[PDB]
């Protein structure tokens, strides 16, 4: 009875057709593709009662012709609920439908989070979209990624490119690494945003020589946020030659014995 | 009726489609003014400046080379 059953629901779309009662004989049902007839017919006469045939077919789901469908008939934001099911997977498909929701949903807070927790898909295709997706944010994320790719220097460089207010400092924190900040920061003083460029050099202070700092200050005749940098100088140097005179003194005295 | 279910469908989508276009104006309206404010911003008074335009941020991420006098230039120069 129970192909009687999907018979005498599916065979009569005029006058014989019921959505619930097919939720039960699923269970012993051996093929998958008579879901997918069922959730098809739904859609075609009930969208709306797809949620149901949803949280009861959860197990057993080929979910990948199952969200191809779902484009296709491009009810994926009303297959939405389904799809907040079936996202702990981190799969392709699921990943790259629920970035495009997030693209047209003009989301970047939970698009943060998703591509946070899930990262099947590339770096490339995602920085284009954010990159010109209106937001300071959106394009933020899509330098984050550039590290989330393990490509710095280009997200920095676009900080360089807009992001300048103290979003250029912001990334230059993240860039970690040297042989850049250098001529970066020079550019940067060829624009008077210098004004803060004490912190625009610490933000990565790390590994800086003050020597190349002392040409450029001569270079301009510069020296505000820089006599702050230059008591940086001598006050780690005074640390320096200070735990070097003690090292020194314990050497000495222990060279006798 | 199956003219009427489809009819009913179309209907539902429409709906559905209304308010996804409503929503994406809402927050496109939301991140024009975040972005106006994003546009609204330069780039003591000279202290008034480094704490404007661009200001550090005084973390406890210090770890580099302990750089302390960040403690005294918050209060002794810079944004004094």
């Amino acid at each position: 009875e129970y192909d009687n059953a999907i018979i005498t629901m599916m065979n009569h779309p005029t006058d014989a057709w019921k959505e619930g009662q097919f939720k039960d004989i699923i269970t012993k049902v051996a093929n998958v593709e008579l879901y997918y007839r069922a959730i098809q017919f739904y859609l075609e006469f009930k969208p709306l009662l797809l949620n149901d045939l949803l949280m009861v077919l959860s197990p057993r789901l080929d979910h990948t012709r199952a969200v191809n469908y779902f484009s296709k008939v491009k009810q994926l934001p009303l297959v939405k609920p389904y799809l907040r099911s079936v996202q702990n997977h981190n799969n392709k498909s699921v990943n790259e439908s629920l970035n495009n929701l997030f693209i047209t949903e003009e989301d970047y807070q939970a698009l943060r989070t998703s591509i946070d927790a899930y990262d099947n898909f590339d770096n490339i295709s995602l920085a284009q979209r954010l990159e010109k997706h209106e937001l300071i944010e959106f394009r933020r994320i899509a330098a984050y990624l550039f590290k989330g790719n393990n490509r710095w220097k280009q997200s920095v460089e676009l900080c360089k490119k807009d992001s300048l207010y103290k979003d250029a400092m912001q990334y230059a924190s993240e860039s970690k690494d040297t042989e850049l900040a250098e001529e970066l920061l020079q550019w940067f003083l060829q624009e008077e945003k210098r004004e803060c460029f004490g912190a625009c050099l610490f933000t990565c202070y790390d590994l800086l020589r003050p020597d190349v700092v002392l040409e450029t200050a001569w270079r301009h005749n510069i020296m505000d946020f820089a006599m702050p940098y230059f008591i940086q100088v001598m006050k780690e140097y005074l640390t320096k030659v200070d735990k070097l005179d003690a090292s020194e003194s314990l050497r000495k005295e222990e060279e006798q014995a | 009726t199956e003219q009427e279910w489809r009819e009913k469908a179309k209907k539902d989508l429409e709906e559905w489609n209304q308010r996804q276009s409503e929503q994406v104006e809402k927050n496109k309206i939301n991140n024009r003014i975040a972005d106006k404010a994003f546009y609204q911003q330069p780039d003591g008074t000279e202290w008034e400046k480094v704490a404007q335009l661009c200001d550090f941020n005084p973390k406890s991420s210090k770890q580099c080379k302990d750089v302390s006098r960040l403690r005294s230039v918050l209060m002794s120069l810079k944004q004094t």
